[PDB]
């Protein structure tokens, strides 16, 4: 009983009058905990399969006549509620059971053809079979996501601040559509944009890498007069905290200086993203030109370097200028590549816009199979109810460009309920197939980059999330620990386990000592459940049965009630 | 400060660690802990990288009808 001496002998002596536990499988522990896993993210997948076969079906007979006006939805029910899960359902129109929440970006405006007539036919089946998966609790929050609109099952209510949020933007969504990217920027820097679409160009950059993956690599081609980079030369993974923040604050500083290279420029585009030498991630391999508009065609290099147009272009011409959009309207066509501006700060919304969606066409084709749930990293929820893994799955149209990406939240709350903390008493741990687990090392608030304290002055936009983490840094270096991290990041390993002697830290000094510890893939979907443990055993007591002396006992504790 | 000196030989005979944690009040603090206090937050962007990624799965590019619908 560590500090608390002989005097607690005696208790063990009681507890030898007593009775045990022990057991602490450890293997098991593991085996069991991620096959139940493996069970929850399956009756979810499944669930999530509903959506996918019956959405298909509706769209494909939603007539889409327009009209409308009369009858669509329409009102706003109000049912007070209040219960688990957080939150008091009660009123959810802004146009448990009761109804459907059904959201809108706050720029898109409860007024067109578009919008009525998905909201009929999109809730009009939703609503019912997601209340048939209601009948097998609990969803925590059964979602979908559209072009625009959300549908939230059951009335959460939503929402002086104003509601930016979108849902393009909104990541789970983004994983919903073509996956993976190599992607490689060239901001044209070049001595003839003004420092107004610089600074345009600068925030679009700024969100864009936000837009963009988080689990996608990038560089930043500044080019004019000649080639050159932001420091790194590698790309990239990212951390999104650290990485993506170095490019970006490398981006905030970002005069344009010099004439238009335009052809060198593509010159180590193709290169940089061409390479070979380790990372990399093949798949999609695409640029994006950000600029005032091209002077030139540039098909010489890119019959040069391509042919096999597995390159994409995606050109951005921005703010107002008056330079023909010619050239480079010539050349996203011209090597597969969806063109298209950003005026003012409308940048919002058209970045989404289709950034994923033209990426979505090998997917709208073959793609079919391919609709395995694709899981995403840990982020806070819109509405507070703390971080939440998000399942998200494609539905299509029928001869078009895709339908929408639906999805199920997952508290890791519950997560933490399949994760049972009894038998023991120090940590869990459960690594992403690549950065991240959902490990009880850490708390809830969004990493965040270094420092800067905002200036005041001008201060009279909130929160972004994911909370991505490496393994290495959530917890204390070892070198061969590193080596268990960069074995099961691979996830080849099994049931591989050894103790490291090491120092840990606590809560603000540090121990010292072996830990054994067990852990496994998942044999589902990727990910790999862990078990760190104070070597010092692997059993747990416990007690039973019977009222009686047990209930004496009680007794005590109604002693223990003042 | 000069007992930090006195712990300057007593670390030539503990263990100065620095620790980061990117959690705290928003930003990346640093931790030396010995086996003085919190402070800021620095650095990082590294030349050597390390830490294999993984996918190897789907990674669909691939198609035979790239409509030319291009804009507009
Ligand atoms: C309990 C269980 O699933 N055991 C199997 C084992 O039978 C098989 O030989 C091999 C396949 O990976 O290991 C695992
Ligand atoms: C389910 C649904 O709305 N499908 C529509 C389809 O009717 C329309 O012809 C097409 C136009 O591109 O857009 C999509
Ligand atoms: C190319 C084309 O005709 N597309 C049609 C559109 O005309 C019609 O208004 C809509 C129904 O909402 O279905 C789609
Ligand atoms: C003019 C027309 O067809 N209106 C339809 C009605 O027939 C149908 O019963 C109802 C529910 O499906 O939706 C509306
Ligand atoms: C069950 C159902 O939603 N039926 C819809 C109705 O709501 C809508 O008003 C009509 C459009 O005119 O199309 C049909
Ligand atoms: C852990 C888990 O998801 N268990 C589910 C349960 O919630 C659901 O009611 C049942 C329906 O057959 O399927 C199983
Ligand atoms: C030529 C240029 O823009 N240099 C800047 C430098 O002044 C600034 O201190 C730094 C931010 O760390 O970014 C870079
Ligand atoms: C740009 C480039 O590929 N540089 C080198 C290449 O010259 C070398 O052959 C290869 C073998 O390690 O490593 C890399
Ligand atoms: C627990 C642990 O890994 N501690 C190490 C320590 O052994 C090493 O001397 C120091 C050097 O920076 O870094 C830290
Ligand atoms: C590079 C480095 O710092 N190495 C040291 C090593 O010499 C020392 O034996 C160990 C003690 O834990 O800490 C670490
Ligand atoms: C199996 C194992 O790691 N045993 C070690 C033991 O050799 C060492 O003496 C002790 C520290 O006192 O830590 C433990
Ligand atoms: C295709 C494949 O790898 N299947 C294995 C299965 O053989 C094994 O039983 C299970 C866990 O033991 O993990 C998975
Ligand atoms: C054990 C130890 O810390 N030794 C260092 C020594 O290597 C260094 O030359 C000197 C200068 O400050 O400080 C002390
Ligand atoms: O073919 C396009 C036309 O289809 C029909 C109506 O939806 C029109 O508003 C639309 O312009």
């Amino acid at each position: 009983x560590x500090x608390x001496v002989h005097q607690l002998v005696d208790i063990y002596e009681k507890y030898q009058d007593l009775y045990t536990v022990e057991p602490n499988n450890a293997r098991q522990l593991v085996e069991i905990a991620a096959r139940d896993i493996e069970k929850l993210l399956s009756n979810r997948s499944k669930a999530l399969v509903r959506l996918a076969l019956e959405a298909e079906k509706v769209q494909a007979a939603h007539q889409w006549r327009e009209d409308f006006a009369s009858n669509e939805v329409v009102y706003y029910n109000a049912k007070d509620d209040l219960d688990p899960e957080k939150n008091d359902s009660e009123p959810g129109s802004q146009r448990s059971y009761q109804h459907a929440a059904v959201h809108i970006p706050t720029d898109i405006y409860e007024g067109s053809t578009i919008v009525l007539n998905e909201l009929n036919w999109t809730s009009a089946l939703d609503d019912v079979f997601k209340k048939n998966r209601e009948e097998d609790p609990s969803l925590l929050w059964q979602v979908f996501g559209s072009a625009t609109g959300l549908a939230r099952y059951y009335p959460a209510s939503p929402w002086n601040k104003i509601d930016l949020y979108d849902v393009r933007r909104r990541p789970w969504y983004i994983q919903g559509a073509a996956s993976p990217k190599d992607m490689l920027i060239l901001v044209d820097v070049s001595g003839s944009v003004s420092g107004l679409t610089l600074k345009l160009i600068r925030t679009s950059v700024s969100e864009m890498l936000e837009t963009l993956s988080d689990d996608d690599f990038v560089n930043v081609a500044s080019f004019n007069s000649n080639a050159q980079d932001v420091s790194c030369f590698q790309h990239l993974v990212q951390a999104n905290v650290r990485n993506k923040k170095v490019l970006k604050d490398a981006v905030n500083n970002i005069t344009a200086k010099g004439i238009t290279d335009y052809k060198k420029g593509f010159s180590f585009a193709f290169e940089q993203l061409l390479n070979y030498n380790v990372s990399r991630a093949n798949c999609n391999k695409i640029i994006m030109l950000f600029t005032d508009g091209g002077e030139e065609r540039a098909q010489e290099i890119f019959a040069k370097y391509n042919k096999d147009k597995k390159v994409r272009v995606f050109t951005f011409s921005v703010g107002q200028h008056n330079y023909d959009r010619g050239p480079i309207q010539w050349m996203a066509c011209e090597n597969k590549g969806y063109y298209y501006e950003i005026p003012s700060i409308g940048a919002i919304r058209i970045n989404t816009q289709e950034y994923l969606d033209v990426l979505g066409r090998p997917m709208v084709l073959a793609g079919d199979k391919a609709k395995q749930v694709q899981w995403t990293n840990v982020y806070l929820d819109a509405l507070e109810l703390g971080l939440v893994i998000t399942g998200t799955l494609p539905v299509f149209n029928i001869t078009g460009q895709f339908e929408n990406k639906t999805n199920l939240k997952n508290q890791l709350i519950l997560g933490v309920m399949g994760v049972d903390v009894s038998l023991e008493d120090i940590k869990r741990l459960t690594p992403r197939f690549t950065l991240c687990p959902n490990g009880y090392y850490f708390a809830i608030d969004p990493n965040g980059y270094v420092l800067l304290h905002p200036n005041l002055q001008p201060k009279p936009p909130k929160s972004q999330e994911p909370v991505t983490l490496d393994f290495l840094d959530a917890e204390l270096e070892n070198d061969i620990k590193v080596e268990i991290r960069n074995k099961m990041i691979d996830g080849e390993s099994g049931e591989k386990t050894f103790r490291t002697l090491v120092k840990s830290q606590d809560e603000r000094y540090i121990d010292k000592g072996n830990r054994t510890y067990t852990w496994t893939p998942v044999n589902g979907t990727d990910y790999s459940s862990l078990a760190l443990v104070l070597p010092t055993y692997s059993f747990y007591y416990i007690k039973a049965k019977i009222e009686e002396t047990i209930t004496q006992a009680r007794y005590s504790e109604t002693l223990k009630p003042d | 400060c000069i007992t930090e000196q006195t712990q300057y030989f007593f670390d030539n005979d503990d263990c100065g660690n620095c620790s980061r944690i990117f959690h705290v009040e928003k930003l990346m603090n640093t931790n030396l802990i010995f086996i003085p206090c919190d402070t800021r937050l620095l650095i990082q962007a590294e030349q050597t990288s390390d830490g294999p990624d993984p996918c190897d799965m789907v990674k669909q590019p691939r198609y035979r009808k790239g409509p030319d619908v291009c804009f507009d």
